């Protein structure tokens, strides 16, 4: 049977998934303008948000 | 539910596409309702596909049976006929379900 | 005595046609023999930092040393040397070292600003990074070399007296000597084992410098020796902070095999890097072994007492004595390093705070055992070794629980004496 | 001028972003060595983590419709062996735009005639000039160098003749036949060794491409007999056998034969291509179909233990041929059989050498599938190319044998008609060459794709590989399957019976410029390799009349 | 609306909950990681352990600038003592690493050519232990009571494999027991 939707924590991180998407939004663009080096810190940040974004994608569909 | 020219639910079972044409208004009332569920989310989360979890970040993909220029967003990939790619992960999800790229 | 060519962390040929020329924290250099020449292949652990390369050996070099800027090669028979930098900006240079009748080059060394070449007759020829000679010195015959930055550390061994070591610094003004041929306490040795003894007459497996400025040596006796306080000759002594036999015995369960040796690679502030070699030979061959890390342990145990109390396990009470000896040596060296050289990584204060807390905590376990056996006098001497002021407060509570009111007042006299000295 | 480590780091920083900064490489499918060079370059770009785009192009006229129409911010174009002869900068206009230019291609041309503009006067064409040719026409330091800038009535008159003196040395040059002097396997593998990446798969890969040129030339890989030897010893994985390891891909050496694909199978269909070897001696059918029956049916060839006898205890018989042909050595002296060769294994799954391995790649590239038919013919060869490129994994096993069983009928197909055109006796030595026109036979469909045609010539150049102590000239064939008489006519090379002293490359491409320059009356050079052109039916007869008098050798 | 695999997990996400556990590495390289669960370090020092999450280290191995240490029970001299405590105990399984089967399969793709002689030994010493578990599971389900079971030490994988049938047999027999009264 259905369980109570814990809305309080969800919106608390739903702000967070907006923020780091905007954090990488500028800092890539700052890396393009400084390009006339390290390709580590971009790729990890790109995959980490969407994996958490993947989890709630299933989580609301089963509702 | 809308990934590439949604309202073309044509070229699809014409002998029963008049059958479910009485059900199309039922069908499109899912489709209209599924649009506002895509927009009524306060942030942009995909609800169109991508159900299998991702594993890696670099995937070799080949193409066939397709032509033209598509993918105006996220950088144009310039799809020529029968020519493979080697790209990142999140881009091809809207094209594999579209059915243009073929093999992972 | 026969003067054999020595190399840092080198392995002999054995029954094969390939061996390791040198081995360090940067990587390893090996050679492969073919039909008409030799082939030098250089592989690294950090593939992402430097570019792996290889070349054919037409001259037949048998000596090699590796540092963070280049690779130096040397021929013991013809005296021809060659330095190859990893960058394409610097050009290669070749020069022939003059050698007399019966003279063979035994050990080489390289730094980015100076080149050190040692021979069997004791000729000390030093070059710069371009090949220009500076001075020619006549000293004792050098059999082993190691260097980090400026320092030159040579092990000397003559025909009659032998077994000595020197320590120097190649400064901008003049060459300064800190030690002038002091005796080495390394133990000499009294088929894999037979063939290794001929190629390596002194049994020196490997030698390198630590990351905190102290010279380390690893002889045939498998005891890690640490030279502490090398800047002052009044308090310079060797410290055996690690014993091989004790570490293998405790981790395995309480047994002791023969085919599992410990080859040293590097020491970077917490553990000794090693390669687990399993087999009959004491030297590794070609598979790619994974690097392991062994926790540092003081060799203080009994053998009959461990069998009666039973991977072999050590109890609480017995481990408090070993923890006290390990923490006392490490805290003294870390304190003198920061007050003279400063920080190197930026996190030395958190390591020092955690080490000093575990030092006072381990002493309280021995302090509690002395109160249980009614030895009030032994408990008095243990209270003076505490450093932190909060440890003295905890000693009062252990004394009151053990019903010793006279021991309580003795702790307070130590507290009043330290406060008076602090205000002077 | 291009040091090998430098271009790699230079092309690294130019496109290493996580966007559409896409560098794209081009490759022909009409050559086997063209493939294997590219495959090893791709995988290191994977582990150097860069985005890419690979497109094959089969036709030289197709290059405009694949590049010059679809470009947005491609700064780094890459290409494998296309423009050693025709200048692409005249073929494709690129105006100078933004000295430190905005888009720079490289080139990996493997051919002998070069183009002076492409090395000297380089501004977008950064060619691979390192220690390849140190004598890049070393007399050129005053010919074009005075052609660039070009009482004076007697002084300039001499100066025009010096230009005319420079004109002749640019006239005899740019008038040579072509080959490949050094394989593209040789260059990039040497480049990676300057970087220093140790994988035996690379060492398995680079030797494949140079093995492909064993049937086109001789002394090119005869220089590489040391460079095969040192690397397999310097990259020694093991001194012991260290047996029963399913992995680790051990590398060895074992002798092997011109009689081919034996370790895969068929000492049965060896009987045909043993007679190929006797076609190298003095016959094609007659004496051999007696003569083979001293050396072969000595053992009846079984059904079950022939999985074991011509797999395993043929080592008693390879020894026996080894102790047969040692006494056929001072007496027969025919040294087309014993060869050093190279082999590999997989731990299990049989021993597979590289001699037969290039054979499967050729046939599997062939089969395995107005102006409306050529489009649906050109879409085939790109597609069936693609299923050969992924043949270099372990993941293809039960498709690997598919080409194998395909190969041992295609030769049985090609020999079925070669014996016909001999017995028809339609080879005519007119004066210079010999001409043969396969007007019509059976099974004409397997002659559209040109990779079979060089093999048919490779069988046909060896029927005339007897003594022939005058007129060592190869042939020109003719065949037609499709409408309007397309006629993919081609030329061959003369051959040596293992005695190249004379400089025999080709004379036809010099004449191929001539006939194409005359009237433009439906002649085509749209196919890539210059050794193949097309002709019309009413033009092949005035073709030869222009050729029997124009003696340009 | 999946409508395909709803009552259980598919086998592609059971690895997804285990990849988010940390292990130890041997680093090599020198801002860096701001990944909301990061612990980015400074210029990192080799020859030392660090609890690092798994999935970033696999990505760190494709660019090949680090190395992995195996966990402490992944030697052949350790697994043998597991096979004796079970062969004397047919009642249940004794001692379990709890995620062992999915842990090895990730560890056999450029995480195997690092360790000291594990080929022709380790796959020997694992695939035996898979069936010995599942031989034990066949005797257990024959002993099925009503509404009370004893599974003490099971991997997550068999739990994803016993699952979609063990429900509806005992559920369908739950009807005939309960609807009888």
């Amino acid at each position: 049977e259905l369980l109570p939707y814990p809305h309080q924590l969800m919106k608390r991180l739903l702000n967070r998934i907006s923020m780091q998407s905007q954090l990488i939004e500028n800092i890539s663009m700052g890396f393009l303008d400084m390009q006339n080096e390290s390709k580590l810190p971009l790729l990890c940040m790109e995959t980490e948000l969407e994996r958490l974004k993947f989890v709630i994608r299933s989580y609301i569909r089963c509702r | 539910n809308g990934l590439d020219l949604m309202s073309s639910i044509t070229f699809s079972q014409q002998d029963t596409n008049n059958l479910s044409h009485q059900e199309q208004e039922y069908l499109k009332e899912y489709c209209d309702l599924i649009t506002d569920l895509k927009s009524g989310d306060l942030v942009d989360i995909d609800l169109s596909g991508s159900l299998v979890p991702p594993s890696d970040v670099f995937i070799d993909v080949r193409v066939l049976k397709d032509a033209g220029e598509i993918q105006t967003e996220y950088g144009v990939f310039n799809l020529i006929k029968d020519s493979q790619f080697f790209v990142r992960q999140s881009d091809v999800e809207r094209l594999i379900q579209q059915g243009y790229l073929q093999k992972i | 005595f026969r003067y054999m060519p020595f190399s840092p962390a080198g392995t002999p040929f054995g029954f094969t046609d390939r061996r390791y020329l040198t081995m360090n924290e940067v990587g390893y250099v090996s050679t492969v023999k073919n039909s008409e020449q030799y082939s030098i292949t250089v592989s690294f652990f950090d593939v992402g930092r430097f570019r792996e390369y290889h070349f054919e050996d037409l001259f037949g070099y048998d000596l090699c040393f590796l540092n963070e800027k280049g690779t130096l090669f040397g021929q013991s028979k013809t005296g021809q040397i060659q330095y190859r930098p990893h960058d394409s900006i610097h050009s290669n240079w070749t020069k022939i070292i003059p050698l007399q009748a019966g003279e063979r080059i035994t050990s080489v060394a390289a730094t980015p600003v100076r080149v050190i070449v040692g021979t069997s007759l004791g000729y000390f020829r030093s070059f710069n990074q371009f090949g220009v000679p500076f001075a020619v010195e006549k000293t004792s015959p050098i059999v082993a070399l190691t260097a980090q930055n400026y320092r030159v550390f040579s092990v000397h061994y003559s025909q009659f007296h032998g077994l000595s070591y020197s320590l120097s610094e190649l400064g901008t003004s003049s060459k300064r000597y800190y030690k002038r041929e002091c005796p080495l306490p390394m133990s000499l040795p009294n088929d894999a084992n037979l063939d290794y003894y001929n190629f390596n007459p002194m049994g020196i497996k490997s030698l390198f410098f630590s990351s905190y400025g102290d010279p380390c040596i690893f002889g045939s006796d498998n005891t890690l020796l640490l030279l502490s306080k090398w800047r002052s000759p009044e308090e310079s002594k060797w410290l055996p902070i690690l014993d091989s036999n004790m570490e293998i015995w405790k981790m395995s369960g309480g047994k002791e095999t023969t085919d599992i040796h410990v080859w040293p690679l590097a020491l970077a502030y917490d553990t000794l890097n090693c390669i687990l070699v399993k087999g009959k030979h004491i030297w590794p061959e070609f598979p790619l072994p994974l690097p392991s890390e062994m926790e540092i342990r003081m060799p203080v145990f009994v053998k009959s007492k461990l069998l009666e109390e039973n991977e072999i396990q050590i109890p609480v009470s017995m481990a408090a004595e070993e923890e006290y000896l390990r923490s006392k040596v490490l805290s003294e060296l870390l304190t003198d390093t920061l007050e003279n050289d400063g920080e190197m990584y930026g996190n030395e204060n958190e390591v020092l705070a955690a080490l000093n807390g575990a030092y006072d905590k381990a002493l309280l376990r021995l302090f509690a055992s002395a109160c249980s056996d009614q030895n009030v006098e032994k408990a008095l001497s243990l209270a003076h070794e505490l450093k932190q002021d909060r440890a003295l407060t905890a000693a009062v509570k252990i004394s009151e629980r053990a019903e010793l009111p006279s021991l309580v007042k003795k702790i307070n006299n130590i507290r009043e004496a330290r406060y008076e000295q602090q205000l002077k | 001028i291009s040091q090998f480590s430098e271009a790699y780091n230079k092309i690294l920083r130019n496109s290493s972003s996580h966007s559409s900064c896409q560098l794209v490489i081009f490759v022909s499918c009409l050559n086997i060595d063209a493939l294997c060079a590219t495959k090893m370059l791709s995988l290191l770009f994977k582990k150097q983590l860069v985005q890419s785009q690979i497109v094959p192009i089969f036709g030289y006229s197709e290059l405009r419709r694949h590049y010059s129409q679809l470009d947005d911010n491609i700064n780094s174009l890459l290409l494998v062996g296309f423009g050693g002869v025709i200048d692409l900068e005249a073929f494709l206009e690129i105006d100078p735009q933004e000295q430190s230019f905005r888009r720079d291609i490289y080139v990996l041309d493997a051919h002998r005639p070069w183009n002076l503009d492409n090395i000297f006067g380089s501004q977008i064409i950064q060619c691979f000039d390192d220690g390849t040719v140190d004598d890049t026409l070393g007399e050129q330091k005053e010919a074009y160098y005075k052609l660039l800038e070009l009482n004076d009535l007697s002084k300039r008159k001499q100066r025009k003749k010096q230009i005319h003196e420079y004109e002749g040395v640019l006239e005899e040059y740019y008038s040579q036949g072509t080959t490949v002097v050094n394989s593209i396997s040789a260059q990039i593998y040497s480049l990676l060794s300057a970087i220093g990446e140790t994988n035996l798969s690379n060492l398995w890969l680079n030797i494949l491409g140079t093995t492909s040129l064993d049937i086109a030339y001789a002394q090119v890989y005869n220089r590489l007999y040391p460079l095969l030897q040192d690397e397999v010893k310097r990259l020694t994985p093991s001194s012991r056998n260290s047996v029963k390891t399913p992995d680790t891909l051990t590398l060895n050496i074992q002798p092997d034969y011109y009689l081919f694909l034996l370790r895969h199978s068929s000492l049965y269909d060896s009987f045909y291509y043993s007679n190929y070897v006797n076609a190298k001696l003095s016959l094609w059918n007659e004496n051999g179909k007696k003569r083979l029956h001293k050396m072969f049916a000595r053992m009846g060839i079984p059904l079950s233990t022939a999985q074991e006898t011509w797999l395993y205890m043929d080592h008693s018989i390879k020894r026996e041929l080894g102790i047969i042909f040692d006494k056929n050595l001072d007496r027969y002296g025919l040294q087309d059989i014993i060869r050093d060769g190279f082999v590999r294994t997989l731990g299990y799954r049989g021993s597979i050498s590289a001699s037969e391995f290039v054979e499967a790649l050729t046939a599997l590239l062939e089969v395995g599938n107005s102006a409306q038919k050529l489009t649906n013919l050109r879409k085939r060869w790109v597609s069936n190319f693609w299923l050969s490129w992924d043949a270099l994994d372990d993941r293809k096993v039960e498709l690997l044998n598919r080409g194998i069983q395909l190969a041992q009928d295609l030769q049985r197909a090609i020999f079925n008609t070669g014996v016909a055109i001999l017995e028809k006796k339609l080879i005519k030595h007119l004066r210079i060459y010999r001409l043969c026109v396969l007007q019509d036979g059976p099974d004409l469909d397997l002659y559209r794709n040109p990779l079979t045609l060089l093999r048919l010539g490779n069988w046909l150049i060896e029927c005339c590989a007897e003594s022939e102590d005058k007129q060592l000239l190869p042939m020109v064939l003719a065949s037609i399957d499709e409408n309007t008489d397309t006629y993919l006519v081609a030329g061959l090379t003369p051959r040596y019976p293992r005695g190249t002293k004379k400089p025999i490359l080709n004379n036809f491409s010099m004449a191929f410029q001539q006939i194409t320059a005359e009237t433009d009356a439906k002649v085509r050079i749209d196919n890539f390799e210059s050794s193949i052109i097309e002709i019309r039916r009413e033009d092949l007869s005035p073709f030869l009349e222009k050729l029997t008098l124009s003696g340009l050798l | 609306l999946p409508a395909h695999l709803q009552q259980t997990f598919s086998p592609e996400e059971i690895q997804f909950i285990v990849e988010n556990e940390p292990i130890k590495i041997f680093p090599r390289i020198t801002w860096q990681l701001i990944t909301t669960d990061d612990k980015a370090l400074n210029n990192m020092v080799a020859m030392r352990s660090t609890e690092v999450v798994l999935w970033i280290a696999l990505l760190l191995k494709q660019q090949s600038k680090c190395s992995i240490v195996a966990p402490q029970w992944l030697t052949t001299k350790e697994l043998d003592r597991k096979i004796q405590y079970e062969k004397t105990h047919p009642d249940r399984f004794s001692e379990l690493p709890w995620n062992w089967l999915v842990l090895a399969r990730i560890l056999f793709n450029k995480a195997k050519d690092d360790f000291h002689d594990p080929i022709h030994e380790l796959r020997g010493k694992i695939q035996d232990l898979r069936e010995i578990r599942q031989i034990k599971v066949l005797k257990g389900l024959k002993y099925l009571n009503e509404s009370h079971l004893q599974l003490d030490n099971l991997s997550l994988l068999e739990i994803n494999e016993l699952r979609p049938f063990i429900t509806e047999i005992m559920d369908k027999l739950r009807e005939i027991h309960t609807a009888s009264l």
